[PDB]
């Protein structure tokens, strides 16, 4: 007889409307885990303090997916929040221009392809465009 | 000029990571994180090899109690049906060897009464129910309080804990186990010893310990029965530094304190031996941290059942030592083990030509397979063998033609 | 110290040992508090616990309403002065 155990718990971020026993469990092991975890397919839709700017009133909503432990990464979680990830990429064009990896003409393509997205405040597109030097 | 540039990136960095501290920091996130990382943290120390096997149900505690109590008897729970119908009692199946609940408990009414459904279920199935308890369950705001508290014994008298004292008396209790303080999972975000890619993350825990990614010691316990089960095929090796309790390979994060340097112990507090002793009298299974190293060790797996007192005489004294051994989850386990075993190979001699005297000749043979009644048989080899003695009485039930009545009583290794 | 004091005790058994002394004196409030005294006593001078805690528990021992007073004055003049 193998020795079977039940890990019962809150393995999502909210309940499901499924009877208890309707919804099945999962046979899980080395070999599978990652896949087990991507089609269970994880998701967090929630709102922290908006950091980014100098407002206690100002807050970021966030919704967060996940199928792998490596998508909890802080790198995972800046690819998929836009206010974040904005920024990853003028910390990008800011190391090559300082590097002296690009030219200022490319330079100034890439930050104004940066600027443009929509979903960003104009508060934050001024705070990135303020770390440009001004040569 | 670069050198304003390299400023600049280091505002930017600043201001980033202070949102990412957010984000990290979260409750939410920070409750799905931990479920999951705690999961692989007990998967990947097992060995699917040894006849070892895991099942993930999604289950919220509100959602337990609302099947509990929909259900007009525990028989017709959902999870009694997942549990001990589609297992245990279905011939071809096999049984559920432990259930692991990733929960906190207080000393609410809902959780009380969450743990006495669960202790039901657990002495139906004859397969434990492993939790965690809240820091609040002591009056403190975290386990960080712990060595405050000058004296739990009394500290469990006032009316707040009449609930869970009774609990603590019903013969139900001997499938409960409460594990105490948390266990850190993750170390925090570091340029050298925990990088990421392109961003220059240094994460940033304040004062409050709760910044940490804690994880629920239940997992741990559960590695100890895997453990032993897999070198064992028997799960009693799992109170000790040496015999199997102890946990190797935690966190460490040595960081600055008041002009020295200090790691964050990888439980919120470094239990001393007396203190540990007090939860173990409270039926609290405390994973104590070997101080100044990355091991902790479980002493003792008391389960939630309080021992009863008799008259001392030797019949008495007797008795005690029965009801300790009842409440002992290290010799309750041999006792399920040898349930499931029944169950599954009597089912197979149904229908065959059986008098009482060949159910307790048979019986007998199969019961000295895990008896090791030697002198002095090689210390952690009785392991694999956990009895020394053990007797089978077999009468027939009156009043219809072929069912008996059988007894089997143990007397495993101390 | 009194010839006219008298004490009456209402024991109770269901086995052999409950009539040992350990039994007997948790039957009878009059020496149980003073166990319990016992017990604070030897864990303070042990140093297994600190003043103010001592200070709480000897105030819970002493609160019995079933004492007399002689005897409450009798146990704390037990206590270490410190």
């Amino acid at each position: 007889l193998p020795l079977k155990v039940l890990m019962l718990g809150d393995f999502t971020g909210q309940e499901d409307a499924r009877p208890l026993e309707q919804r099945a469990p999962i046979n899980v092991d080395k070999a599978n885990f990652n896949e087990v975890m991507a089609q269970q397919n994880l998701k967090v839709t929630l709102t922290a303090a908006d950091k980014l700017s100098a407002d206690p009133n100002a807050t970021m909503n966030v919704s967060l997916q996940f199928k792998n432990l490596n998508d909890f990464s802080p790198e995972s979680v800046v690819n998929q929040v836009p206010e974040l990830k904005k920024l990853l990429e003028l910390r990008s064009a800011l190391n090559a221009l300082k590097g002296p990896l690009g030219n200022l003409p490319a330079f100034r393509k890439k930050l104004q392809a940066l600027l443009a997205d929509e979903d960003g405040r104009k508060a934050l597109i001024k705070e990135l465009g303020l770390t440009e030097e001004t040569k | 000029d670069k050198a304003l540039v390299d400023a600049m990136i280091a505002e930017i960095d600043k201001r980033l990571s202070s949102q990412v501290n957010e984000i990290l920091h979260a409750k939410e996130f920070q409750k799905l994180e931990s479920s999951w990382r705690s999961l692989k943290f007990m998967v990947d120390r097992t060995d699917f090899r040894e006849n070892t096997r895991v099942e993930m149900l999604n289950a919220s505690k509100e959602d337990l109690q609302k099947d509990f109590e929909d259900a007009p008897e525990v028989t017709k729970s959902g999870l009694y049906k997942l549990v001990y119908s589609n297992e245990y009692g279905v011939f071809g199946g096999k049984p559920y060897g432990i259930i692991s609940a990733n929960y906190d408990f207080n000393v609410g009414p809902q959780d009380m009464e969450l743990l006495r459904k669960c202790a039901s279920v657990a002495a139906m199935a004859h397969a434990p129910f492993i939790g965690n308890a809240a820091p609040e369950v002591f009056g403190e705001e975290s386990f960080l309080k712990l060595p405050d508290l000058k004296d739990l014994k009394s500290l469990f008298e006032g009316p707040q804990y009449a609930r869970w004292h009774s609990f603590r008396e019903s013969e139900d209790a001997r499938y409960v186990g409460l594990a105490l303080p948390r266990f850190l999972l993750r170390l925090p975000y570091g340029e050298k010893t925990v990088p990421v890619k392109a961003f220059n993350f240094t994460e940033d825990v304040v004062g409050h310990h709760e910044r940490y990614l804690w994880g629920h010691a239940s997992v741990a316990l559960t590695s100890r029965v895997a453990d032993s089960f897999a070198k064992f095929r028997w799960s009693p090796n799992i109170i000790g530094p040496q015999s199997g309790g102890a946990v190797e390979n935690l966190p460490l994060h040595q960081y600055e304190a008041m002009g020295e340097i200090q790691t964050k112990i990888p439980t919120e507090v470094m239990l001393t031996e007396r203190r540990e002793f007090e939860l173990s009298e409270e039926g609290f299974i405390g994973l104590v941290f070997r101080k100044d190293s990355d091991n902790a060790a479980f002493f003792s797996a008391n389960s939630t059942q309080k021992p009863r007192f008799f008259g001392n005489t030797p019949e008495g004294k007797a008795a005690e030592t029965n009801y300790r051994l009842g409440t002992q989850l290290p010799y309750m386990f041999i006792m399920t083990r040898l349930a499931h075993y029944i169950k599954v190979l009597q089912r197979e001699q149904i229908g065959s030509w059986k008098e009482k005297s060949d159910l307790e000749r048979e019986l007998n043979h199969w019961l000295s397979q895990y008896i090791s009644d030697m002198d002095d048989p090689a210390p952690a080899v009785r392991s694999r063998r956990p009895l020394r003695a053990a007797r089978v009485v077999v009468e027939d039930v009156e009043g219809q033609p072929g069912w008996y009545r059988c007894s089997l009583q143990v007397r495993p290794h101390f």
